[PDB]
């Protein structure tokens, strides 16, 4: 469904139907409350504690097609550009995609083959650092967030005599905002996340409608104003 | 079996990242607990206390075709002078240090003497030091021309106790086998010595075997506290 759509529904079930009607909401009010409803939707869907039926990204064909459309397979950009100050000495630093949501799959390619890269904790680095060997297990391969300015840095940690080929990362892009119509004024250019220009939601219409639903829920929110309501309806934010 | 096929055996027979709770080892843990099975069979197999097989060192074929990679022979014609014995006819030969067990060990002989059967090559006899006072003067079992008395000595060191000249010393005993190191290790670590890649120098048939008892070891290793 298109903008006009989201704004033409948005009205029906906001103030067309209430018997005592409330103002009519402007278009830049109907574009936040939408594009917060997709980031809360997307926060949600991802984690399974943040939604009633306890299932995450993979956990039915439901979550599967949600993020379908939201699904990006990039690679890492080698970090000798300039030079840093590794956490780790046998780290190679490697830099992710800007639109990166979050991190689902990693992998590296190295002469010894491709090794799946396993995220580990800071409490795991400590553990694993103090043990003899220091190294990953055969087929895998270790990670650690460095220094990051303006997209994430990226130190990972693979065998001895091991060089890496890529880093391809698997992750779910950033939903572009929904926008209903052009946001270009007289008075002052707003925009939503950097973009006035109209924006359609680049997610499956599977989640069009829970993105409606909630973006009602959060406008009638507002509307009670209540410390109550903001603070209930808050914590689904996630 | 390589490196690679122990590596990847040994995986299957842990279940590692299968669904149901398993182990998984590191290529060091790996290596550190195929070394100790290796080692363990072998002197397990050597002495005859491995309940399954109950055979010792060339017992039967089956032990041949196991230890057969192990058995080095040695040659030292060299004595070592300054050293204090417990007889005045004792001379001190080196041992090549890789040695784990003599298993035949046997001099040559080089003396006026005995004429006409010069170059004798003669038995060595491991003998325990409660016999060496009552085997000094033994006609049958003491020093001669067809017999000489080997005492372990400090330092790596056989004392030759013999009534006529040793010259030759010659060995054939079982070596140190080579770990199985299944990766080059970093700098620091080490097995055996060796920090890199190490084959399993022995035959085929018993590294199944390896396999199986370092796999006992590690789920061992992991559950000996729970």
């Amino acid at each position: 469904m298109n903008v006009n759509e989201f704004s033409n529904e948005f009205d029906v079930l906001y103030n067309n139907i209430m018997s005592n009607a409330a103002p009519g909401l402007n278009e830049y009010e109907k574009s936040v409350l939408l594009t917060k409803a997709q980031e809360e939707i997307v926060k949600n869907y991802f984690e399974p504690a943040g939604n009633k039926y306890g299932k995450g990204l993979d956990d039915s064909p439901k979550r599967q097609i949600d993020f379908s459309e939201l699904i990006k397979v990039g690679e890492g950009v080698l970090n000798t550009s300039a030079p840093t100050i590794t956490f780790d000495k046998r780290a190679k630093v490697y830099d992710l995609p800007a639109d990166l949501f979050l991190v689902i799959n990693e992998a590296v390619d190295t002469n010894a083959g491709t090794k799946q890269i396993v995220p580990i904790s800071y409490s795991d680095y400590t553990r694993l650092m103090s043990r003899p060997y220091k190294e990953p297990v055969k087929y895998q391969a270790w990670r650690i967030i460095t220094t990051s300015i303006n997209n994430i840095s990226v130190e990972l940690i693979v065998n001895s005599n091991e060089t890496i080929t890529d880093y391809k990362v698997r992750y779910i892009r950033r939903p572009a905002p929904i926008i209903t119509t052009n946001l270009s004024s007289e008075y002052g250019d707003v925009t939503i996340n950097g973009v006035s220009t109209v924006s359609e939601c680049e997610l499956n219409p599977i989640i069009h409608s829970e993105i409606l639903q909630r973006a009602v829920e959060l406008a009638k929110a507002a509307y009670q104003g209540d410390l109550q309501a903001s603070v209930e309806l808050g914590q689904r934010s996630e | 079996m390589t490196n690679k096929e122990f590596s990847d055996g040994f995986s299957t027979l842990l279940n590692s990242f299968g669904i149901t709770p398993n182990i998984t080892l590191d290529e060091y843990e790996k290596s550190t607990f195929l070394t100790n099975a290796q080692e363990q069979l072998i002197i397990d197999i050597y002495s005859g206390r491995n309940i399954i097989y109950g055979k010792s060192f060339e017992q039967t074929e089956e032990i041949r075709r196991y230890l057969s990679n192990l058995v080095e022979t040695y040659e030292t014609s060299t004595k070592v002078t300054g050293k204090l014995g417990l007889s005045k006819d004792s001379v001190f030969f080196e041992i090549p240090q890789d040695t784990w067990f003599i298993t035949y060990e046997v001099a040559f002989l080089k003396d006026s003497r005995l004429g006409c059967l010069d170059g004798i090559e003669a038995s060595v006899v491991p003998l325990p030091q409660d016999d060496l006072y009552r085997a000094k003067d033994n006609p049958f079992r003491g020093p001669s021309k067809d017999r000489v008395l080997r005492l372990d000595i400090k330092s790596d060191l056989a004392e030759l106790i013999s009534k006529y000249n040793v010259d030759k010393y010659l060995m054939r005993y079982i070596s140190q086998p080579t770990p199985i190191i299944l990766v080059d290790l970093p700098d620091g670590l080490s097995i055996n010595g060796v920090s890199t890649e190490s084959e399993c120098e022995l035959n085929p048939v018993v590294h199944r075997a390896i396999l199986e008892r370092a796999v006992q070891l590690a789920i061992i290793s992991k559950t000996q506290l729970t």
